[PDB]
């Protein structure tokens, strides 16, 4: 999971 | 927005769509390319091809279970492009590049046409 | 094999599937969550959820146009997860995390359950 | 395009  | 994103999600969805295709699960159309037939999902075809997007948004053609392609279309070229649609992988070879490029032009798959043009220009 | 790969292909397919959903194009099921209804593509639901994969591979349920979820399922939680399926983006907030996690457990969406557990553990 |  990432900060887009 | 303040969303988080799962990097591999799109790739995992496509892998599962390919698994469904391989098992002939919820496939809703057969693409006929001369003597050959290819089962697929209309939504995947539309999402990958300007030609299929046009065909399946048509009020009559959206309901067809069989689509016959132009007799000039090469079945191997179509097979390579159908695999690309479901995997992101293009099996581009010296022996198939002309057929793949012609099929991609017909199917309106701009990024494929682009790499074929570049690979051809490098060999001349 | 000796294939080349188009990095953005899977993301572009998913973006187009979401565009089709937004325009209600070739959607083939309605998911009912108490008073709310959500139109979707069976293949996308199956590709994202262990529960939908189970439902639409069933010889009777594969043909249903309406699927009613358990009354304990929160419609907002379902909406957030349906958006995630079509975009890779999860709108996870303090006010919805419990509903999202419970819905993801029910839908069998392991990666979502995982990030919810981690976000909850960090707040305790 | 890349070599996967
Ligand atoms: N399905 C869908 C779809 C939608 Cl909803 N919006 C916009 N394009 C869509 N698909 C589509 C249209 C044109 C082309 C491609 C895909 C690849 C390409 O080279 N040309
Ligand atoms: N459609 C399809 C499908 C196929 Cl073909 N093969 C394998 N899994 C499939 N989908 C599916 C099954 C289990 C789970 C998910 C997706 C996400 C998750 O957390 N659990
Ligand atoms: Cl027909
Ligand atoms: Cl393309
Ligand atoms: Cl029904
Ligand atoms: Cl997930």
């Amino acid at each position: 999971w990432v900060i887009p | 927005d303040s969303c988080i994103q799962f990097t591999r999600h799109a790739s995992d969805v496509l892998l599962n769509l390919n698994r469904l295709r391989s098992r002939d699960i919820l496939t809703d159309v057969v693409i006929v390319v001369s003597r050959e037939q290819f089962r697929a999902h209309k939504t995947v075809l539309m999402a990958c091809s300007g030609l299929f997007y046009s065909i399946f948004t048509d009020q009559l053609k959206c309901n067809l279970s069989v689509i016959n392609l132009d007799p000039e279309i090469n079945p191997e070229g179509f097979c390579i492009l159908l695999d690309f649609m479901y995997t992101s992988r293009l099996n581009l070879r010296e022996g198939n590049i002309m057929a793949v490029m012609a099929t991609a032009m017909y199917l309106q798959m701009e990024h494929v046409v682009d790499t074929c043009r570049k690979f051809i220009k490098a060999s001349e």
